[PDB]
Parts: C-alpha cells; structure tokens; sequence
C-alpha cells in the first residue's frame, strides 16, 4: 500500500513531505579500549528509518489521509514511501535479461547487464533487488565491460540465488508505521487539523 | 441603555397600523440579564398625534390603546384604517431625506397610568418620536 | 515600443465565469514579487563571497483597490465575496463564518497591446469606507496566490459600475435620536484570512504559489468622531460611560451600517475643540449587522 | 411596513413575469433554523404599479396575484406578458450611460390580507420600491 | 445580483462559424453543498436574436439557430453560420477596442427559453443577455 | 449522562470545544526482530481517547458545565460526548428497517437498507451499532444497490446478532474523564475561567 | 478566623485575591483493565483546594496580612475563606424552621423547607449544613412542592441526626494554611514586598 | 448646546484642600480612554464573528502641562509636590527618596456652564525646560488614575500665576569660570513612578481605578550644546575628555540649576560648525542638586 503523497494524488498538496529523515540505524557495541583503540562489533540488522512531518491539514486532505492510515492499521499491511530526491532516472532498459550469479552473501553485487542497460548508476543512488524488499544505497560502483561492481551499504540481507533482478527506479521502502499505538491529531476552531507526523521503519 | 423614548413610527398609506410592545423588566445584577416582564395590571396606556409641539395644535389622530396577555407583560397600540387616512390628509408634503416615501406627519407619546392601584395616579411616559406617512401605491 | 500607464488601465475581476469590469476606479495599488532563499556557505577550506540563492516561491501578491460607489451598486460584491449572506440589497454579518475557506476569484489588470497581468486565488481581505465631509469611497484590500502574464483575458463590457453617487451627508442614530455635532464617521470590515503554506519537498526545483487558505475570523467595525457636546449638567445621555449594548445606525441617503446592539467605548481628546471618538463593535449576541444599498430613491 | 427592506423589481422585456415569495415564521432561540412554513389559507395579496409617488398619478399595471401553495407557504406576485408589455410602452426613456438595458416605469406596493370569518381587516404592506423594465432585443 | 448573474457576452470569431455549448443543470447549494443535477430539457425550446441597439427601431442583424443536442443531460447548444459571422463583422461599429484592437461593438443579444408543453406551465425565461463583439481576423 | 456542548444548551456559547484531540489508542504487542522483520500482535481493546480544551468560560457558564462534571463524578454513570466534525448528517432516513445478517466478526460488516436510506457514509465518517457502546471508524465503502459493505478500523467487538441497527447519525462516545482525581479552575481577574480542558477516554 | 479580603478590609486592595483556584482533590484507585473496561475505587475523603495569589503589596498591606497569618500559625485555628464568585443570594429567609430527615447518609439531601424559603437554588451553587464545616456543590436540584431534593457532589460527611440547618449564603470553607513550613516574602529595594501565595487546603 | 474650546478653560490644581490655579499656560494636553478584556470565542460547534467584550478598568491618564515663569512662583511646587525638598526658595534633590509613594493631589479642567473633568490620585513624574534663546518654558507631566466629570468643582480665585518672567539669556559656569558658546541648555527632572495594579476578582463586573503608586527612583539631568572652540593647542581646559567630577551650574537671571559634583560626558559631531554636547548627571556622593527661583532682583 502506497502513503499518499503529491504525486498519486496531487489535489491534495498539503499531504506532502514538508520534511523527511532518512535515519540511518545499525546498532552496533562500540568498546573503546584504554590503548586508544575503539572496536566495534555489528550482530542486528540495519533498518532505513523515515520521519515524516506535515503541515496544516484541511478536513479533505486529514480526511483522506485518516482514511489510508485507518485502511493500513485495518489489513496490517505495509506501507509504502516515495523519496522525490532518490528518483533520478539513469539506468534505463529492462531487467529482465539482466543476470545475477548466484551465492553472493557479502557487502557486494557483481552483475552481467549483457548490454542491455544504457547509462550507469551513480553513487549514492538507491538500489534494491527484485526479490526482497530491503533498500539498499550504493556506495561505490565500477563497470569493467557488460559486468558491474555494486557496492552496497547493508551486507546483503539474502543470498542471491540467480533469479533476482536489480530494480533501479521506481523504489519504494516497505515500511510499517511505529508510534501508531497512540496516534491523534488535534483539530483546531479554524478547522483545519494540526500535529500529525509519521514515524516509519522499514520493517523488510 | 440610558434612556431610548425617542422612537419614530412609520404607518402605511391604504393599510391599518397596529404596534405591539412586549412590555419587558430587564435587570443585569445577575451577569445574565432577568427576563422577568412586568405584569400588567391597573395600567391603562394614552396617546395622541398632534402636528407641532406648539400649544393649541390641532390633534390629528388619537392612538387605540389594547391591553392583552397581562400576565406576559405584552400590550398592542394600534388606530383604524380611517385614522390612517385622517393622518395622511394633514401630512405635510416635504418628503424625508433618507426616505422619499415618508412625510411628516406630526408627533406623539404614550403615556402609563396606574389608577389607584396604591392610591397613586404614577402616569408616566412611554415612548416619543415623530409619525411619518409612507405614501402608498396600490390605492 | 510599449509602455504601462496606470491611467490607461482596467482591471475585471472573473468570478463565477462573468467578468466584473470594476469602472469609478480611482486609484489602485499592486505589487508582484518572488521569495528567495540565499544561504551564504563560508567555510573553513573556503571563506567564500558568493550566495547560495534560488528563486523558489512567489510572494503573495497585496493588492488595494479604492472605488467609488455607484448606482448600479456592483461594489456590494465585495461584501458579498467576502463572506456576507445577501437578502435583496442588504448584506448580513453571519453569526458564524459560513465556511473555512474563503470565496476564491481571479483578477485581471488590463493595459494597451493585449498586455495583462493575472493574479489568481484572491480573496477580499479588508474593506473600509469613511463617511464623512468629503466625497465616500471604500478601499478594499485583496490578497493573491499567484501573478501571472497573459495575453488573451477576460474584459467586461456589460457588467460595470454606474454614474457615481451624489455626495451626502452622513448621519449617526440611537433608535431614531440623532447624535449631535458627527465629524467622520469611519466604517470596517475585515476576512482576516491566512495563507497555509504547504511548501513540500516535491516542490524542489520548482516555484511555489499560494493556493489554499482558511478564515480565522470576520469583524465589523467602526469608530465614530464627534465634538463634546453636553445639552445639561450632569447629562445622562452624552457622557463618557461605556455602553454595552445600545442600538446604532451609521446613515446615509443611499447606505445604512446598522448594529442591532452595540458596545460603545468613549475617549476624550482636549484638543482645540474638545473631540470625542467612539469604537463601535457589535455585542456578543447581537443581531446580525447589516449593510444596506440604496442606489436611487431609497 | 419595512422602510430598509425595500427592493426594485426588474421585469424582462418580452417575458412574462414571476415572483414567488415564502411566508414562514421562524424561532431559533430553541435551536438555529427552526422555522415554520407560515399556512397562507384564506389570504389574498393584492398590489399595483403606478407611474409617481403621489395622488393622481395614472395607474400602469396591476400585478396578477395568486396563492399557489396553501398552508405551504408559497404565495406568488406576477403579471402576464401583455401587461410586461405595457409597462414598458409607458415606461421612461431616460436611459442610464452605463446601465442602458434599465428603465424606471413606477413604484409598486403590495398588501397582504386577511378574509377570515371570525376576525377583522389585517392589511399589511410586505412588499415596496420601484418598478425597473430590462429591454429586451429578440422578441 | 440584480440582473448580475445572467449576463455574459459573446464574441464571434470572423470568418469562423461560431457555436457555443450550453449545460443547463440544477445545483443545489442551500440545502447542503456540492450537489447538482440536469435539467430535462424535453420541450424547453430556446431562441434568440441580435440587434445593433436598445431603440425600438432596431436591425436584426443575425439569429442564433438553437438546437437541443441532447434532450436529456440538460445540454444545449447556440450557433451561427459563417454568413451570419460574416453579416455581424461586416454591420459592426468601425471603433475598434484599445485593449484588443481585434474586437468591435456588433450589437446587443438576448435568449430565451420556453419550456411549451401539455402542461400549462409555458413559462418563459430570459437566460442570457450582453454585447456581442466582432473579432477580426486575416486567413479569410 | 451527556456532555453539555452549544447543541444541546445553546444558551451557553462558551461551551464546545475550542480544540478537540481524537486519539487512538490501540495497545499492541509489538517486537522488532534481529534480521529487520516488526512482529506485532493485538490483545488489548483499543479504545479513543478525546481531549477537549474549552474557550474562556464565564462564571455562569463554568458552573453549568462543573455542575453537569460532578453530578457525573457522583451517580458514577458513563459521560457521553458528540464531537461536532463528524456531525455531518451524510445518510438521511431512518435506520430501524435496516437488517444486520447475524453471524459477522472482523473489520467487514454487511447490512441491508431494504430501499431505506439515503446518502453514502464515505470514508473517514465514524459508524455505531444499536447495542454495543463502541464507536468504529469507516475506512472504505462499496455498495451494490441495496447492499452496503461497510469497513470498520476496530473489529467488531461483539458478533452481530441479526437485531443490530446501524447509527449512522448523533454518535455518542460512552467516556470516563481522566483528569478527576486533581481537576482546578482559576478565575482571573477578568472575570473568566481559563484553560478548562478535560482528558476523556472512552470505557469499553 | 477570617483571611482579609476587600469585603472586610477595603483599606487595603492589595489584599484582593488576583486569581484563585479551586482545586477537586478526590483521589481514587483507577485501574484499566485490558478489556477497554476503565474501573475506579473510592475510599479517601474529598478536600477542597484553594490557592490564593497576590499582588505586589506594601508595607502596610503587608503588616494586616502577615499579622493575621501569624495569629493563626499562633492559635493554631482555621482560616476562612470566601469567595466573591459563588455569593449570589437566590435562597432567602430563616433556616431554623426548615426540617431535614435524619438518617441521610448518602449523597443527596431531602429537605422540608415549610414554605418558609423564597427562590430556589442553582446547581453548581454551594451549599453547606450548620453541624459540619465540609462544604459542598449542588449538582442537581428538584422540588416538588415544599419539599426539595438537593444533589451534592461529595458523599455526605456526616449522617444527618434532624438538627442540622442548610446554610446556602455566607459560605466559608474552614481551611489550613499549607505551604506553612518555608513561609516567606521577599522585600524588594523599591518597599513593595513581592512573592506572596497562600495553598489552603479544606481541613474539616 | 454648549461645546467646550480649550482655550476657554482653566486648570486647577486640588493639594491639602486649597486650589492652585496654574494661569499663564501656554498649551496643555489630555486624553481619557477604558480598558477592555476583548476575546473572541470560535469554537468547532460556533465559529462566531462577534466577540466578547467588556469595559472593566480606566486606562490612566497621561495629562501633560505647559507653564510659563511666573513671578510669584507658584510653578516650583511642581517640584515641590514631585518630591524635592523645600529651603527658602531653593529646590534640594534628596539623596534618598523620602517616601515610597509619591505625592498624590486632584486635578481640575474647568471650563464654561459647570463642565468639568476631574482627574484624581495624579503625580508629577516629569518636569523639563529648555534655556535657550526663546522664552523658558516648563513642560510637566502628571499620570492621572481616576478621571470623572463632575457639576461643581474648585476654583483658584487667589492662588494664581502672576506676570511672566522677562527673558534673560542663559550662561553655564564651571565655578566662576564662564564656558564659552553656550547654544541651548536642557534641564530634566523625573519622578518615575510605577503604578500597582491590584485588579482583582472583587472587582469583576465593576470599573477599575488605579490607586496607589511607588517610586521607582527620582533624578536630576541635563544636555548642554556647545560650540566646539578651542583656545589653545593642546588645550586642557576644553577638550573631549570626560570629567568624573566638576562643579556646574545652569545660571539664569530668575533660575539656577546647581551640580556640586557632576559627571560630564562630551559628544562631538561634525556638523556645519562643530558642536560639542555635554551630558551632565550628579556624581554618587555629590551633594544635593539645587534649583533656586528668582521672583526678581534675585
């Protein structure tokens, strides 16, 4: 399910984004040890976690907001979010006769694009496969012929097992919405609804 | 508040006047305001329409005082349609500035009269004002 | 080539898809503007001297209209825009303010060569008249989201405002008592209105424009001169008290402000002649307040 | 009457002309927009139009009253086509610089009145103003 | 709001046959907000006529041919031929617009509407009223 | 009991809300696994908690509204409020015709107008049954002639027993007040009682 | 004792009351169960609370004040406390000849007035029994002929024994000074002395 | 009726039970307005237009007075009423301010057939002159708490100004030693007093009154504008260097304004002819500042 945001629904404009954060959150134990060396041990997973905040809302837009929340709250279904920034178009083809060798279980995406794929992504960019829901960013990408190195931030939540497709556009982050156990909004006597904000994390 | 006597009627041409006045006792003691109405007995109300305030001026018109529902404190001035025409055959024919239809016509007052209810005549005025005539049309 | 005179100029105001072609103009005031945000990036490798700025909104645009009245009374839309309910040619204050958002028009100001400029989602903000000893005329205050250039736009041959109406004195009664020695009776009505600014990040790259807004309140006021005058010692009726509630009625040959109840507030000036000023707004449970339109003849 | 409630008629050249009114009585102190249709049974509304706001004046036309709902509320004030048509033969030619389709043609008032058995004249004046004719191109 | 409401005005294009689209339907805003339905305009006929001035002796210059294109829907439209276009621009006023050099003065127009039927309710109404305007044009 | 508000004492237009907080509150057990995955199960009741704030109230008005308050703390019975913003009167008719087939539990409910009503609750709009005191919110609506399939956020609490009727109009919250224990009221000098505010949660 | 207010000691106006607050203090033992049930327990006594707050006094206003709180610290009796707002005289006549039923130990008082009272009280008002100093609020109030039926909101602190007479004008509340123990006033370089509040509890 | 001219009026003054008309004034000001508690409550059931408000307390008044010299100088009990101390005819700056509240009289406006404006509880909180080469002048300002309009009222037959002072030229001495190209000396004295609002909920429903007041601090200043002249190079006497310590006085023919110490700080601006401004304010242990008045011959 799709948060609604100014681009599926644009006769709403205040449900956009007046502000996102992209919260980056990997618990780790950090011990710093009186030789002057910190050292670091990583066992939990990483999670993209995405605030979102909200300006005044007039009774249509809470309305139809209220609505989407209550719908998710109702199936328990996940709730997809749209970053306008992450939405650069620079690899475009299909991803389809794109190939990925299978037992790759580390920090690290070694494709044959067959040549079928014009442009190159860019560092930074999102990147997700096919098959499961994780999001994950490059950090270092380098292209020797057909095949690409992809580097990605989160070591790879699945191990590929030759039947997954790099999806570069159109990324959405399966997020579950948190704080919702005690969620309100405040209408006020000028009747438009004020102090409504999304807390969410991508629960993969 | 202060005092608001000063009230000008305005009666139609062709048409019967009649006035009903819900007589009201309006205390603010208590921030909101008592809407207890007085109660209407041993009162009696008079008045006459006289053109100028001058002594010897011809009377017009004279008002027909009713007196219904005293227990709610309400009473009715009213004058025949034959009045009405008497009124407008003396009316001046100088129109009002804010109005072209109205003309003056003269002026009046109502005057409260309590007979020996405490062995007193406490007769007192009303209201006051000017009559003004609406000329009419359909007849 | 082609200059702008304000003189040869005519503004129409669309709304309901007429065009209100609002003629005895005398004088009006518009500006347009954009919103930038410029950030100065001085850093520690580079105390840089060139800003960061992008144009990314455009200011809400405050145009101020002063028109006269007229026989055909086209100026009453003005009221009746900004949120008076309308029985025949008198218009009502409402107890509530009927909806959240105010009635939205468009406006055009019309020059020579088919040159235009076209502010869009207005609203009447602020109209305010003097009666007093000089000829009436209300100044009425719109706000806009949105400026634009066009060719082609809407101009109004038939609906437009009349001859202007004769001067009159002005008039202020209790009831049906005149209030003696007025200098200048001042009338006010306000949609105090608000923009709600909802710049998002999908509007990045992009420039902006107001589009929607709410009512946070409507007002009728007035504030009423006069000289001290008292007719006896000790005067009951003129004095300084406050009034909470007492009928009045601004008058006029051809406009009549009336408040059902008032809530009179006095102020005393010793100037050359003693003055005293009035602040005249309706009480809390008045009736509503009217505004009548007389064109000709009452 | 009502003095501030006067309104000018505009009635268009070449089209029968119809005004529906609503007699209904209201109370809000109970609750906002509690009101009453007002039973119009045995009323009859009457009026006319004549050419000046004075005595002698040439009468123009007379409007063709009916009741169209009893007990509903709903009277109505019309005239037919002809009768449209001789106002605007009698009607004035001085025509405005900036309204030039509106002619003025004369003052109307219409009375409202009670039949009733049992009860007396109650005249009342519910409608006042000017009489103004739109022209009319097409016939 | 006098008579505010039902007036707009027309300017026929020339050299261009000019027809406008008309849907008549019932808002109902009173009541409660945002609520509209169409009028059937079965037997609700409609005509109307131009002339160059207000006088009682006037040129009928042209006619709209009304038609009904649909009965139900409430939707109706007026239109002129081009050799009415072509009468309006050349019997119009020479004094040319200064804020639109291509439009002139061609003369006043009204519409009306009658609803005849077997019903004795054949009422009739004027729906619209104005100037008509000339636009000049040069692709002849 | 009912809560005093301009609709039932229009004598009194210092009562109503100045701001009214419709929360909700629906306790979850809620677990965040080690590999990304947010396990969460629902056991509490959920329940709506309102927060009204009251404009500058006079003394009259104060004491009208402190007096209907402690009659409420004394007989102990439950305090019913209208919120005014879903007092749309969207479905005109009367609803005693309108039959609730028996044996339904969960968010989706089927009820038959026979021809009834008139007028289509959208979503967003709160919803009632005759019986039980809960008070659901409509999520999405589908109807296909008489028939109308009717989404609610809380499931159903009680199985319709085939005598339920909808109550789609003059929806009353059965709440307990929260703020009881320690509730004072200061008097200016100006003569209003300011910052009445009362934290309501619904019981059952 | 009397605390001096502008009834008694006009001469000093500094001594008015710039704001007070009449505090409900009821403490109960409120559970909710997991089942959206809310439950509350009532064994404690119900107090009133009274805070006072002050101007900016002088030196003489300061002297009465400070004389009269230290004779009560020093006699160890009751303040009293009367507030202007709850002094509007509707029940007028004698008390003496008006009966009340013994054995009334709940929350609601029938009394016989024997048509010697004119008017009738207000809810909301204060109402208090001449053989106890507890004062209380008539939250409801119906008549039937001469005899009334007056609604108070804290349990009856007493049982009524036939003596007692209502007392509805020239109410006091018998309280105690708290905050007592770090009492002070700083007195600043201009002779105004500043910081002056008095916390008075309901001490029956 | 009776309108009121101010140049038809008196001002009388009302201390200790004798009535001091102030005559020879040359223009005085006054205003008299109420306080309001003005609150608009929209509500989600009502979003009402017409708010709540009520007249509940009396905005003091601000009454300021211009007064000529006179000769029997009645005009130094303004000083005498504003706090200083009393020796023959010579006006001392305490050191400490005697009482915590100043000192309160009733003032009168008189004018014709019985009207009047009675101010009450006021206090002089400034009074200021200019000696320069136009005729002196005293400009007071008194705050009033309670104004009122009253039948009958007091009027100063005997307590009156007498003659003005003819002009005499003012001069500036360090000792007896004359400073040069004197251009306007300023004088000003203060009693800022603070009024204690006791507004409380006893007076709900009534008209509230300021009554009782305290001094925040009293002093004595002055702005001397010079010329800037030098009479030597490197002069020591004239220079722009503060002086923490100095002794100065103001002199006049019928006035002289006494600093036994002052602090002097100097500001030079750069204009057509150079000028230089003193800012003259007694020292911490100075002794009290003086103010004598000249009937005449000293």
């Amino acid at each position: 399910m799709r948060l609604p945001d100014p681009y599926t629904n644009p006769e709403y404009p205040g449900l956009g984004f007046e502000s996102v954060n992209l919260v980056d959150n990997d618990p780790m134990i950090r011990d710093e040890l009186p030789n002057g060396k910190v050292k670091e041990v990583k066992i939990s997973a990483q999670y993209w976690g995405i605030n979102i905040s909200y300006p005044e809302l007039f009774p249509d837009e809470y309305a139809f907001l209220d609505s989407r929340l209550l719908e998710y709250k109702r199936t328990g279904d996940y709730l997809d979010v749209l970053l306008p920034q992450y939405e650069a178009f620079r690899v475009r083809g299909d991803t389809k006769s794109v190939t990925i060798p299978a037992g790759q279980k580390g920090s690290q995406i070694i494709l044959n694009t067959n040549g079928t794929l014009t442009g190159q992504p860019k560092a930074g960019d999102l990147f997700k496969l096919s098959t499961h829901p994780k999001v994950y960013k490059i950090t270092n990408f380098s292209s020797s012929g057909n095949v690409w190195n992809i580097s990605l931030y989160p070591d790879l939540f699945i191990t590929t097992t030759g039947s997954e497709k790099p999806v570069f556009n159109g990324i959405l982050f399966r997020t579950k919405l948190m704080n919702g156990d005690s969620f309100g909004s405040t209408l006020n006597n000028n009747g438009t609804y004020s102090g409504i904000s999304l807390s969410l994390r991508e629960s993969l | 508040s202060t005092e608001n006597r000063v009230i000008d009627l305005v009666v139609d041409e062709n048409v019967p006047y009649g006035l009903l006045m819900q007589f009201m006792d309006v205390d603010d003691s208590v921030y909101p305001s008592t809407s207890k109405p007085v109660d209407l007995t041993d009162f009696s109300l008079r008045g006459s329409i006289k053109s100028s305030l001058e002594d010897g001026a011809e009377t017009v018109a004279s008002f027909t005082t009713a007196i219904v529902d005293a227990a709610q404190g309400v009473a009715s001035i009213s004058l025949p349609v034959s009045a009405v025409t008497t009124i407008a055959s003396k009316a001046s024919k100088e129109r009002d500035r804010y109005n072209p239809r109205q003309r003056l016509a003269g002026y009046y007052d109502v005057i409260i009269t309590r007979t020996a209810v405490g062995s007193a005549a406490s007769s007192f005025r009303i209201m006051e004002g000017k009559v003004y005539i609406s000329d009419g049309v359909t007849q | 080539m082609f200059y702008s005179l304000m003189r040869e100029s005519k503004i129409v105001i669309e709304y309901d898809g007429r065009g209100y072609h609002f003629d005895a103009l005398s004088n009006y005031d518009a500006s347009t503007s954009f919103q930038e945000f410029k950030t100065l990036r001085r850093t520690i490798h580079n105390r840089t001297n060139y800003a960061d700025s992008i144009i990314n909104a455009q200011d809400p645009s405050s145009i101020s209209l002063a028109i006269n009245f007229s026989t055909t009374l086209i100026e009453s839309n003005f009221f009746d825009w900004m949120g008076f309910t309308r029985e025949g040619n008198s218009l009502f204050l409402p107890r509530n303010t009927p909806n959240i958002e105010p009635i939205m028009f468009n406006m055009y100001i019309i020059n020579h060569n088919n040159s235009c400029i076209y502010f869009e989602n207005c609203y009447v903000s602020t109209v305010d008249f003097s009666l007093d000893k000089s000829i009436p005329i209300l100044n009425v205050g719109i706000e806009s989201g949105k400026f634009s250039e066009v060719s082609t736009f809407r101009d109004g041959y038939t609906i437009t405002q009349g001859e202007v109406l004769p001067y009159s004195a002005p008039a202020v009664y209790t009831n049906s008592s005149p209030l003696p020695a007025l200098i200048s009776a001042s009338m006010s009505f306000q949609q105090q209105c608000s923009w709600r600014e909802d710049r998002n990040i999908f509007d990045i790259n992009k420039i902006y424009t107001n589009k929607r807004a709410y009512v946070n309140e409507m007002n009728a006021s007035a504030t009423l001169a006069f000289y001290y005058v008292k007719r006896l010692v000790g005067d009951k009726f003129l004095n300084l008290d406050p009034e909470t509630r007492t009928p009045l009625i601004i008058k006029n040959k051809y406009v009549s402000i009336t408040f059902p109840l008032a809530r009179i507030s006095k102020r005393l000036n010793f100037s050359d002649l003693y003055q005293v000023e009035y602040d005249v707004i309706p009480t809390a449970d008045s009736d509503p307040v009217e505004i009548n339109f007389f064109g000709e003849r009452k």
